C-alpha cells in the first residue's frame, strides 16, 4: 500500500493542546511600533497554563511551519513551541 | 417487468369499473378534464381504498415508485377515450388528496420519510417558476447515439454507455419536452404550536398543474409524499421536502 | 436530410412570388455599395408573418411550434437569395413582425407549454447587462507553407440547433505541424448581450413577487434598448444549459435555466 | 468480545429483578412506562448499576461505545418478555444512563476522556434543524444493509431505509461559572433520535454524551499539526440541576 | 480536417512591397535610411511608422507604374500581422556596423556579444538554429492615424483614424486598428512584461528561448539541450534574469468622455495596454486619442463560464495624441 491510508484512532495515542497567539509587551515597544505578534503553540502538559491579557515565559523550541524554493523531483513561517509555561511577568 | 404490467391493469380496471351510482366518477372526471385541455385526474382515496385495499396497501408503502406507474397507467386510459385510431397526449398528473389524519408540522420527524403526509400550514411565498424535464433527446459528442429518455418522477444522472467517456452525453433541446415546478414555502399555522420557539418551514415542491395554484398568505392544507434531498451546505445531513400531491385550498378559496 | 433542403426550396419559392422583400434585401446590398462609392445598416430582412399565411399554412405553423428546424433553412436561404444579388463588391438575420399570436404571452404566464416555441414577450427591461465581444469565426495564417486556416467556433446561442460543442481556445498547429498564427481582423466577431425582461408594472395581480426572463440579444440587437424601456422582445424561447444531470455536481431539484434568443425587439410606447 | 455476550446475562437479571425501596423493580416500572408511552427510551440509573457492582460501571469509564449496543438489545429483550410486541415499534431502544460522575464541567477535558462517556454541562447556544441523518441502508436487491455511520460515510442506493433524526447543537460554558479572565471555550453536541428538540437555546442542559473525535476534519492548512474535532456525541438531556 | 480557402491578399510578395517601401524612398537622403541608422546608432528606440508616407508610395508605385498591391487599407485591417511581419523586414536593410557601436558602453548587450562570440567559437570548433531576431531589437515599431491633411487624395473610406465614440465600437473592430478617444481612468503603474527569458541549462549550456506568446505562458524543464540530455541525465536549467528581454507595460482603462453618452445608459471604460517607449506617455485625467490595433487576449480561464470563448478584449496602444499640449 498505497490503498487507503487507512485512518484507525483507537490505536492512536493522543495529547494536549492549545495555540496562544503571543504578543509583546506595550511597555517595552516604542510607539509608534505596532508590535508584531507570533504563534506559540503549547504542547505537553503545561496545557492550559496560560492566561489572555498577562506575560508568561516558555521553552524555546522554535521550529518553523508550513502555511522561496521549491521541493522538486514550500512556504514557511516562524511558529514558536513551548513545551513548559509559568506565569511570571 | 409483468408487476407492473399486473399493477397498471389493476388502475385501469379501477377506473374504468368504479361506479358511484351509476355515474362512473373517474370515467367521466377524464373526459371532462381533457376537453378543456387540463389533462389532470383527481383520484379520491376514500373511493380507492374502498375498491381495494391492496392497491392502497401498495401506495402507502413506496409511493414514489409506484404513482408513475399509475400516471402512465391513467394516460394509458385517456388514450382509448379522447382520441381513436385505426397524439401528442402528455402523461396527465394526479391530484390525490384525502381526509386521513392531520399531521402537524412539528410532528414530522424521520420514521414516515416516503409515506403519504397530509398537512395544514400558511405558505410564506412562492419561488418563481423553473422548468425541470419530462422527455429529453439526447446525442452523443462521438458516436452520436440517439437516445430519448424518459425521465419519471420523483437526481438522475446520464448514461455513460453507446472511450467513449466518461459521460458524452448531450441534452437536445429542440426536442425535449418540459414541465414546470413551484417551490411552495410554508410556516406551520401560529395556533398551533409555536409555544415560545419560532415555527419551522418545510419546502415544498409544486408541479405541472398544481403550479400558480395558490396565493402566498393563504391557508392550505397539502398533501404530497414526503422526501429529502442533499443540497451541499457534513456528514452526511440531507435536508428534508414535501413534495406536493396534489394540493387543495381551504374552504372555498377560489 | 433532404427535409432540410426542402424547407430551403420551399422558403425560395416564397421569395420572388410575390417579390415584395426582394426589393428590400436589393435595397441593402444597394445602399452599402453606395456607402462604398461615398466621398452602417445590419444586415437582417424583417419578415412580416402577416404574408407566410397566404402560401403555406403547413410552413406557418411550423415556424410557431417548432423554430429550431424552421428559420436555420429559411436564414440559409435568404443568404443563398442574396448571393444571387449582385454582386460580389455573412449569416444575415431573419425578424418575424407578426400577426401575433398565440404565443402573445407577457413574460408572467409562459414556460413550459411555450419553450421551445416561438413567443412574444413584453415587458420592463433590467438591468441590461454589458455590451461585450463574442468569438466565432477562428481564422489563422500558415507559412511558409502558405494558403490560409480557419476552425469555425460553435457557442451555445450558434444558429439555433444545438450542436457538438467546438470552443475553445485555438487549434494551433493543425497537421501538419505548420504554425498558425491568429489572424486578427479577418476573423468575425458577432457582438453578444443578454438582457432580462420583468412583466408590466400595471398588470401585476398581487403583492406576489414579479418573474422576469432573460433574452439575448445578437448582432445588431445590440445596444438597442436602455434599461427600463417597454420591449416587446420576440424571440426563440430557449433551455440552455443542464439540470445538473450531466454531472454529480450539483445536488438540487433547480434546474434547466431558460432564456430567448435573437430576435427583433420592437419598442412602443 | 464474545465473553462479553456472557456479560449481558448478567445485566439482564440487573433489568428486571432488581429491587430498590422495599420490593417494587423500578426498572421493570420504566419499561411499563415505555411500555406505555412507546418513547422508545429506556432509562438506567448509573448510581444503581454502581451500587449492583463497580464493574460495569468502570466499563462505563471505558467502553461505553460497544457496550451501549450490547446492552440495549437486551433491553429490547427485556421489554419482548414484558411486551410480547414492538417488533413493529422501533425495534431499537438505546439506553439514556443517568447521571455519571466525572461532572468534569466544559473547558476541563483532555485526550484521557476519549472513546469514554463523560457528563457535560452548560448553555445551550442556538441549535440546527432538523435533518434525517442516513443510518440503516436498505434496497429491493437490486449488496445488503449498511450501517452507516457515526461519522464517517466511507468507504448510494436507498429504497427503504431507515432514517434517525440527526441534530447538531453548539455547547458553550456557563457564564455565572466561568473563571476571571477566561473566555467561555464551548463544544459541538451531536444530538440524536429523542434527544431531538429536546434543547432550547438560552437554556443549561446536562448532557451524558461520550466523547469522540474524527476526522481532521477540517483543518490542515492553519494548524501547523494533525489535529482533530471535539465533538460529543450526546446521550442524555435534563434542565439543571 | 481545419479546411482552408484562399483570399485575395498575400503577404508573401506584400513583404517584398515592404522592403521596397524600406530604403527605396525620395519624397522626405530617404528618410527610412537615416530614422533606421539613427535606431542603429543606439540614441533611440522608437521607430514612428506614419501610415501617410504608405500612402504617398502608392501613388508613384501606381499611376506612375507599376501598379501594387495595397497595403493602407491591408494594413489596418489586420494591424497585427504587420508588427512581426512589416517590422522584421528592418533587420534584413540595417546598418551592420554601423558606428562605434562597442560593447559596453551597453549594459546587457555584452551579454549577447558574449553568447554570440562563444556560440560562433564553439560552433566553427564543432564543425572543424540560431537566436530568435525577436530577441536582438533593442527597438519598437509604432504606426500612427493618417487623419488627415494628405488623407484627401482622395482614399475616402480608407480611414480609420476616425475618432470614434467608445459606443460606436463594434466587435467587427477587432484587429483592426482604431483610434478612441476618452478620459484616462486608473492609469495603472508600469511593472515589467517579458520576452524570452532564455533559461539558463548546467552541465553542457547552451540556451533555449521559450516564446512568450499571448498573456501567458508554462516554464519548462527537462531538458532540450541534447548534450545533457540522456547521457547523464537530465541537465537541470534556470532562467537567467539578465539574459532575458524586457518590454515595459503599463494597462490603463478608459472612460467614455460622457458627452458621447445618449440620454441613457452609463460610461463605459476600455481597457488600453502600452508598451515601449509609448510608456508614461499617459496621464490621469486626459483626454487623449489613443490609436492602436483592438485585441483580445484569451482566457487565462475559468474557461467553464465562457463558453465561448467570449473574448472581452483590450485595445493595444500603437500612438498617442492630447488634447490640450
Ligand atoms: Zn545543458
Amino acid at each position: 500500500n498505497r490503498a487507503f491510508w487507512t485512518l484507525n484512532v483507537t490505536r492512536s495515542r493522543f495529547l494536549d493542546w492549545q495555540k496562544v497567539r503571543i504578543q509583546e509587551n506595550a511597555n517595552e515597544i516604542p510607539t509608534g511600533s505596532m508590535p508584531r505578534t507570533l504563534d506559540v503553540i503549547l504542547r505537553g502538559d503545561s496545557v492550559e497554563r496560560a492566561k489572555p491579557g498577562d506575560r508568561c515565559k516558555f521553552t524555546g523550541v522554535e521550529i518553523v511551519v508550513p502555511d522561496k524554493p521549491s521541493s522538486t523531483l514550500l512556504t514557511y513561517k516562524i511558529s514558536f513551541l513551548a513545551c513548559h509555561v509559568i506565569s511570571i511577568g | 417487468d409483468d408487476d407492473n404490467t399486473e399493477i397498471i391493469k389493476s388502475f385501469k380496471n379501477f377506473i374504468l369499473e368504479f361506479r358511484l351510482d351509476s355515474q362512473f366518477i373517474y370515467r367521466d372526471q377524464l373526459r371532462n378534464n381533457i376537453l378543456v385541455k387540463n389533462y389532470s385526474l383527481t383520484v379520491n382515496m376514500e373511493h380507492l381504498i374502498g375498491y381495494n385495499e391492496d392497491i392502497y396497501k401498495k401506495l402507502s408503502d413506496e409511493p414514489s415508485d409506484i404513482i408513475p406507474l399509475f400516471e402512465t397507467a391513467i394516460t394509458q386510459v385517456a388514450k382509448r377515450i379522447s382520441i381513436l385510431s385505426r397524439n401528442s397526449l402528455p402523461t396527465f398528473q394526479l391530484i390525490l388528496n384525502s381526509n386521513a389524519n392531520q399531521i402537524p408540522l412539528r410532528d414530522l420527524d424521520s420514521e414516515h420519510v416516503s409515506k403519504i403526509v397530509r398537512l395544514s400550514g400558511i405558505i410564506i411565498s412562492t419561488s418563481v417558476l423553473s422548468s425541470r424535464a419530462t422527455y429529453l433527446s439526447i446525442m452523443c459528442r462521438n458516436c452520436r447515439h440517439t437516445t430519448s429518455i424518459t425521465i419519471n418522477n420523483f437526481t438522475v444522472s446520464l448514461p455513460r454507455s453507446c472511450n467513449c467517456g466518461p459521460d458524452p452525453y448531450i441534452i437536445i433541446h429542440e426536442s425535449s419536452k418540459f414541465i414546470d415546478q413551484q417551490f411552495l414555502k410554508l410556516q406551520e399555522i401560529p395556533e398551533l404550536v409555536p409555544v415560545g420557539e419560532m415555527p419551522r418551514n418545510l419546502t415544498m415542491t409544486c408541479d405541472r398543474y398544481l403550479t400558480n395554484k395558490v396565493i402566498p398568505g393563504t391557508r392550505v392544507t397539502i398533501v404530497g409524499i414526503y422526501s429529502i434531498y442533499n443540497s451541499k451546505n457534513g456528514v452526511a445531513i440531507r435536508t428534508p421536502y414535501i413534495k406536493i400531491l396534489g394540493i387543495q385550498s381551504d374552504v372555498e378559496t377560489s | 436530410d433532404a427535409v432540410f433542403g426542402d424547407r430551403v426550396r420551399r422558403f425560395q419559392e416564397f421569395l420572388d412570388t410575390f417579390t415584395s422583400y426582394r426589393d428590400s434585401v436589393r435595397s441593402i446590398q444597394v445602399y452599402n455599395s453606395n456607402n462604398a462609392a461615398n466621398y452602417i445598416l445590419p444586415h437582417r430582412i424583417i419578415i412580416s408573418l402577416d404574408d407566410l399565411r397566404e402560401f403555406d399554412r403547413s410552413f406557418w405553423s411550423g415556424i410557431l411550434v417548432e423554430p429550431a428546424y424552421f428559420i436555420p433553412p429559411a436564414e440559409k436561404a435568404l443568404t443563398d437569395l442574396a448571393d444571387s444579388m449582385d454582386d460580389v463588391p455573412h449569416p444575415w438575420k431573419l425578424s418575424f413582425k407578426g400577426s401575433f399570436g398565440a404565443h402573445a404571452l407577457s413574460p408572467r404566464t409562459l414556460t413550459a407549454q411555450h419553450l421551445n416555441k416561438l413567443v412574444s414577450v413584453e415587458g420592463i427591461v433590467t438591468k441590461t447587462s454589458l455590451v461585450r465581444p463574442k468569438l466565432i469565426r477562428s481564422v489563422h495564417y500558415a507559412a511558409k507553407t502558405g494558403r490560409f486556416h480557419y476552425r469555425d467556433y460553435t457557442d451555445a446561442t450558434t444558429t439555433l440547433t444545438t450542436r457538438i460543442p467546438t470552443p475553445a481556445i485555438y487549434p494551433t498547429e493543425d497537421t501538419e505541424g505548420n504554425k498558425l498564427t491568429t489572424e486578427y481582423g479577418y476573423s468575425t466577431f458577432i457582438d453578444h448581450q443578454r438582457i432580462t425582461v420583468q412583466e408590466m408594472p400595471e398588470m401585476a395581480p398581487a403583492g406576489q413577487l414579479p418573474r422576469s426572463i432573460d433574452v439575448i440579444l445578437d448582432d445588431d440587437l445590440v445596444d438597442k434598448t436602455k434599461p427600463g424601456d417597454r420591449v416587446n422582445v420576440v424571440g426563440v424561447f430557449k433551455s440552455l444549459g443542464a439540470g445538473g444531470m450531466n454531472q454529480s455536481n450539483s445536488n438540487t431539484l433547480i434546474g434547466f435555466k431558460t432564456l430567448i434568443l435573437g430576435n427583433t425587439v420592437y419598442p412602443l410606447h | 468480545p464474545n465473553v462479553s455476550r456472557t456479560i449481558a446475562r448478567e445485566l439482564k437479571s440487573f433489568l428486571l429483578e432488581y429491587t430498590d425501596e422495599t420490593g417494587r423493580s423500578v426498572y421493570g416500572a420504566r419499561i411499563r412506562t415505555l411500555g406505555e408511552m412507546n418513547s422508545e427510551s429506556l432509562e438506567v440509573n448509573y448510581r444503581h448499576l454502581a451500587e449492583s457492582k463497580a464493574i460495569l460501571a468502570l466499563f462505563l469509564a471505558k467502553c461505553p461505545e460497544e457496550m451501549l449496543k450490547i446492552f440495549d438489545l437486551v433491553a429490547m429483550e427485556a421489554t419482548e418478555l414484558h411486551y410480547p410486541d414492538y417488533a413493529r415499534i422501533h425495534s431499537e431502544i438505546h439506553v439514556r444512563i443517568s447521571d455519571f460522575p466525572t461532572i468534569y464541567s466544559l473547558r476541563e477535558l483532555r485526550e484521557s476522556n476519549l472513546s469514554s462517556l463523560v457528563r457535560v454541562t452548560g448553555v445551550v447556544t442556538r441549535r440546527t434543524g432538523v435533518f434525517p441523518q442516513l443510518k440503516y441502508v436498505k434496497f429491493n436487491c437490486l449488496l445488503g444493509p449498511f450501517f452507516q455511520d457515526s461519522n464517517e460515510e466511507i468507504r448510494v442506493n436507498g429504497e427503504k431505509t431507515v432514517y434517525r433524526n440527526y441534530q447538531r447543537v453548539t455547547l458553550q460554558e456557563a457564564p455565572g461559572t466561568v473563571p476571571p479572565g477566561r473566555l467561555p471555550r464551548h463544544r459541538e453536541v451531536i444530538l440524536l433520535a429523542d434527544l431531538v428538540d429536546v434543547s432550547k437555546p438560552g437554556e443549561e442542559v446536562e448532557v451524558t454524551g461520550i466523547y469522540k473525535n474524527n476526522y481532521d476534519g477540517n483543518l490542515n492548512a492553519k494548524n501547523g499539526f494533525p489535529v482533530f474535532a471535539t465533538i460529543i456525541e450526546a446521550n442524555s438531556i435534563k434542565r439543571r440541576e | 480536417a481545419l479546411p482552408s480557402i484562399q483570399l485575395p491578399v498575400d503577404y508573401n510578395n506584400l513583404f517584398n512591397e515592404i522592403t521596397d517601401f524600406l530604403v527605396t524612398f525620395k519624397q522626405d537622403g530617404p528618410k527610412y535610411m537615416a530614422m533606421l541608422q539613427k535606431v542603429a546608432n543606439r540614441e533611440l528606440n522608437s521607430v514612428i511608422i506614419d501610415l501617410d508616407d504608405i500612402l504617398q508610395y502608392q501613388n508613384e508605385k501606381f499611376l506612375q507604374g507599376t501598379q501594387a498591391d495595397d497595403l493602407v487599407s491591408a494594413i489596418q485591417q489586420n494591424a497585427n500581422h504587420f508588427t512581426e511581419l512589416f517590422c522584421r523586414a528592418i533587420d534584413n536593410n540595417m546598418p551592420l556596423p554601423t558606428k562605434e557601436i562597442d560593447y559596453k558602453d551597453d549594459v546587457l548587450d555584452v551579454i549577447l556579444n558574449q553568447r554570440r562570440l562563444r556560440n560562433e567559437r564553439m560552433l566553427s570548433d564543432r564543425t572543424n538554429e540560431l537566436f530568435p531576431p525577436n530577441l536582438t531589437r533593442r527597438y519598437f515599431l509604432y504606426f500612427k492615424p493618417l487623419s488627415q491633411n494628405c488623407a484627401r487624395r482622395y482614399r475616402k473610406k480608407a480611414i480609420s483614424s476616425k475618432p470614434l465614440s467608445v459606443r460606436q465600437i463594434k466587435g467587427d473592430f477587432l484587429g483592426q486598428l482604431i483610434t478612441v478617444r476618452g478620459i484616462i481612468t486608473r492609469v495603472s503603474d508600469v511593472k515589467p512584461a517579458v520576452e524570452v527569458i532564455a533559461y539558463t541549462c548546467d552541465q553542457c549550456g547552451y540556451e533555449v528561448f521559450q516564446e512568450v506568446n499571448s498573456r501567458t505562458f508554462t516554464p519548462l524543464s527537462e531538458c532540450t539541450s541534447e548534450e545533457c540530455s540522456q547521457n547523464q541525465t537530465k541537465g537541470q536549467l534556470f532562467m537567467s534574469t539578465r539574459a532575458s528581454k524586457f518590454s515595459a507595460f503599463q494597462e490603463c482603462k478608459i472612460q467614455e468622455l460622457s458627452q458621447q453618452v445618449p440620454v441613457g445608459h452609463i460610461p463605459r471604460s476600455l481597457n488600453i495596454h502600452v508598451n515601449g517607449t509609448l510608456v508614461r506617455s499617459l496621464s490621469p485625467g486626459d483626454i487623449v486619442d489613443v490609436t492602436g490595433i483592438f485585441l483580445p487576449a484569451p482566457y487565462t480561464g475559468f474557461k467553464a463560464l465562457k463558453a465561448g470563448l467570449l473574448t472581452e478584449t483590450y485595445l493595444e496602444a500603437q500612438f498617442v495624441r492630447q488634447h490640450k499640449k
